[PDB]
RNA sequence: UACCCUUGGUCAGGUUGAAGUUCAGGUAACACUGAAUGGAGGACCGAACCGACUUACGUUGAAAAGUGAGCGGAUGAACUG
RNA sequence: GUGAGUCGCGAAAGACGGGUGAGAAUCCCGUCCACCGAUUGACUAAGGUUUCCAGAGGAAGGCUCGUCCGCUCUGGGUUAGUCGGGUCCUAAGCUGAGGCCGACAGGCGUAGGCGAUGGAUAACAGGUUGAUAUUCCUGUACCACCUAUAAUCGUUUUAAUCGAUGGGGGGACGCAGUAGGAUAGGCGAAGCGUGCGAUUGGAUUGCACGUCUAAGCAGUAAGGCUGAGUAUUAGGCAAAUCCGGUACUCGUUAAGGCUGAGCUGUGAUGGGGAGAAGACAUUGAGUCUUCGAGUCGUUGAUUUCACACUGCCGAGAAAAGCCUCUAGAUAGAAAAUAGGUGCCCGUACCGCAAACCGACACAGGUAGUCAAGAUGAGAAUUCUAAGGUGAGCGAGCGAACUCUCGUUAAGGAACUCGGCAAAAUGACCCCGUAACUUCGGGAGAAGGGGUGCUCUUUAGGGUUAACGCCCAGAAGAGCCGCAGUGAAUAGGCCCAAGCGACUGUUUAUCAAAAACACAGGUCUCUGCUAAACCGUAAGGUGAUGUAUAGGGGCUGACGCCUGCCCGG
């Protein structure tokens, strides 16, 4: 379902330029094919073609209390549009 | 024949090698071939058992019908070819039926000569047929010891056996190695010496030409240190101290007999001359 | 010089890896000690 | 690191000029002759690459075995991923 | 703590100005200078794992200082139907149902299966960010597939038509050598833009630029067809119109029949690219809307593009894709058209290095691709483009002493264990070149000579319609300086002897040799699941081998030779 396929949004200067050609940037739950995102984001907003591109990221390090630990895995997915547009801000 | 090579430098002086006058084509039939990795003289395991092999050049398997199994059907011979893995040069054979099979080359074979595999195939060179029917006083190659296997005998370069005579069952034969054996009456064989005769006058000429084959070096025993070989050790050079010159594994070489006298064919063996 | 340990993955996620160990008696025993002793890593 | 296997990659430039071929020469016919062709060699110089011969240096060192000047092999039993 | 504020501060060319800041030889900016340039350059693999970029900070780290960093803190960055890989194949090898063996463990091994450094496989150019690019957009392309639509099929036979899990073809491979056809880039010009010097002089005079894809239509330089076509079939396990064979008509006619292929022409591209201040309200007027405007001809030419051809022999992976043949499936397709559908991994950065291995920000190693200019045979050498760097302590003085380089009259190995080292020779051409010899060589023997720029005259060869463009000789005549391959890179030689025949390998980190091996010789073993061997045994090597073959010992090219003793 949409819920466990879209975990977060993302915003930044990168996405800000991205919204010129009607692009967007979400972060998903991991272990999700590219295609489920298409049909599911379609299911939830009725926006569509301009198919998806996607990446991963390896987890960095961090020290907040002088103990070692890693950040969390991050699979980022870049959505782009041809059919209207969506704003939820 | 063997063509001496003019000395131009040190590593050719005694050199010698073949002329290749019994060849018609160079590139083989794709079909009968079959591939061949190498092992360098060592086991399913990986350990070295036989010494000094490997290092050589790549090659393939040219299949042979040593059985000459299909009988009666006349054949012809439209080509010769070369065979690395044996001294004996090799022939290709268009059977009557369109089949194609390679056979070791008898000396004095003519391309276009025809050769048979049958009982009623009267005697010439090449023809394949049993021992019982053959006359006495004849030279024969590629005998089988057993019906239907594929021959094991006189299969290398040069001449071949002699038939001295026959009972009904079994049948005599004298080899080269000059040694005698009773053979079955019905084993399939053929007639005529083998091809290449001057494979042995080859002065290999230079060290590499053993590696090209390939084989590789063998080190003496009176050089090593005494663990690795019994003769070894010794200040300076090394006379062999002990009697009975030994292998690396004990077990002498020089005169000792290793035929195991319980083997069943020891009755078939008479008049042991060469060994 | 080229010193020992010119490193690589495949020869190290092979031999000292898991499925070798847990595809051999002795290796299973090895793992038993690296569990009984407590460790944060195996196959390394 | 040592061997071995399967599979790939590499080796500037130049010099020498065998077998054989062929043109005439020449014999009864072959041997043999002189040219032109042809381009073999664990062939010759010599950079990459490899190696470690002599020497100096360093020798709580730049380095737990190298550097600089020279040195040998470099189409082969070569080198190496 | 002592040693000691002592050794060291890890090859190297920096200087000045202007800013900043509390504070600067070390930070930013610029100008100059110097360095590499078959590279200290550019691109990727292995490898490491966020080191990448922005904004702040300077407690410790940095071998100094530090306002800075590859250190800290916060935030942020890696986009694929076509790229490397998987949904395709396979060798070596690994695992291996049943199974054979073993005291247990477990060991062997068929079927099959995994496993690439190889085989097949649909994409290109530009633009763009502080940080991503064949991934984004911009344009132009391709493959498979589904859906929709019709010009051909007609027992579901055979025919259009699908087609193997089986049969066949090809895929499919060595090494060396020469020659050739094409382009890459380079070259010097009479086409384009800018600009005329303040040092005597010069004005066709100086400087820079000289392109455009993959894809689709045509052709195409060189090669190939032991050939084309028919009929039959003792075979390719069953079948076969396919293969293979066999007999004939046409063959060497090359007609060019068929095949494959460098690359070229055209469009793609009235487009992108671009030397371009001659462009502003403007941005620091740098800058941007903005218009500027060119594709010519020559010569040179690979180490790139066909293991193609020839030669040699040491006789040169496999399977799949791909194309066919039937057994068979099955009513009966789809030409070219429109539309859509197209997964996972990786992608940042360094990658002859500060980030990899080396405990260090270490003078080491670290496969592969590109590799320009003059000089040169040349990837050699010297100096420079492209571009990158100034090496993470410096300022003084200019003593010993050590090290590294240069020189030294007279003599010239007297030093010395020993001419160790250092110096001398060194390139091209010409003359010439002994002994001995296994006739190949020795032999670059030795020794000896010439080489610069200008002017004149002349041979020439390749390339062209020709012009001129290139290439490298001879002859004379002159000029200069001590010196003409003016610097740099590049053999020291002769005679005699022992040992070894070679060339080769060896004691990784004290020995590279007269040792080891080597082709050859010789003796003995071994009649074939042969001997020997690893193992407990199966099993496997030997060996796709079959006594002109395989194992063991000894000796070491050549040629002269290989004596006596069989008691131990
Ligand atoms: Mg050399
Ligand atoms: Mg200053
Ligand atoms: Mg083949
Ligand atoms: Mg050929
Ligand atoms: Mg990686
Ligand atoms: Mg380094
Ligand atoms: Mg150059
Ligand atoms: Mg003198
Ligand atoms: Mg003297
Ligand atoms: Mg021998
Ligand atoms: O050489
Ligand atoms: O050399
Ligand atoms: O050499
Ligand atoms: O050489």
């Amino acid at each position: 379902e949409a819920r466990d396929i879209l975990k977060r949004p993302v915003i930044t200067e990168k996405s800000s330029e991205a919204m010129a050609e009607d692009k967007y940037t979400f972060d998903v739950d991991t272990r999700v094919n590219k295609t489920q995102v298409k049909m599911a984001v379609e299911e939830i907003f009725n926006v569509k073609v301009a198919s998806v591109n996607i990446m991963n990221y390896k987890p960095k390090k961090k020290r907040m209390g002088r103990y070692q630990g890693y950040t969390n895995k991050r699979r980022k997915a870049i959505v782009t549009l041809k059919e209207g547009s969506i704003d939820l801000f | 024949a063997i063509k001496k090579y003019k000395p131009i430098t040190n590593g050719r002086r005694n050199m010698t090698s073949l002329d290749f006058a019994e060849i018609t084509k160079t590139t083989p039939e794709k079909s009968l071939l079959k591939p061949l990795p190498k092992k360098a003289g060592r086991n399913n395991q990986g350990k070295l058992t036989v010494r000094h092999h490997g290092g050589g050049h790549k090659r393939q398997y040219r299949v042979i019908d040593f059985k000459r199994n299909k009988d009666g059907i006349n054949a012809k011979v439209d080509s010769i070819q070369y065979d690395p893995n044996r001294s004996a040069n090799i022939a290709l054979v268009v059977y009557a039926d369109g089949e194609k099979r390679y056979i070791i080359a008898p000396k004095g074979l003519e391309v276009g000569q025809i050769v048979e595999s049958g009982a009623e195939a009267d005697i010439k060179v090449g023809n394949a047929l049993p021992l019982q029917n053959i006359p006495v006083g004849t030279v024969v190659h590629n005998i089988e010891l057993k019906p239907g296997k594929g021959g094991q005998i006189a299969r290398s370069a040069g001449a071949s056996a002699q038939v001295l005579g026959k009972e009904g069952k079994y049948v005599l034969i004298r080899l080269r190695s000059g040694e005698v054996r009773m053979i079955l009456s019905t084993c399939r064989a053929t007639i005529g010496q083998v091809g290449n005769l001057q494979h042995e006058l080859v002065n290999v000429g230079k060290a590499g030409r053993s590696r090209w084959k390939g084989i590789r070096p063998t080190v003496r025993g009176s050089v090593m240190n005494p663990n690795d070989h019994p003769h070894g050790g010794g200040e300076g050079r090394a006379p062999i101290g002990r009697p009975s010159p030994m292998s690396p594994w004990g077990k002498p070489t020089l005169g000792k007999k290793t035929r195991r006298g319980k083997k069943s064919s020891d009755k078939l063996i008479v008049r042991g001359r060469k060994k | 010089v080229k010193r020992t340990y010119q490193p690589n993955k495949r020869k190290h996620s092979k031999v000292h890896g898991f499925r070798k160990r847990m595809s051999t008696k002795n290796g299973r025993k090895v793992l038993a000690r690296r569990r009984r002793k407590g460790r944060k890593v195996l196959s390394a």
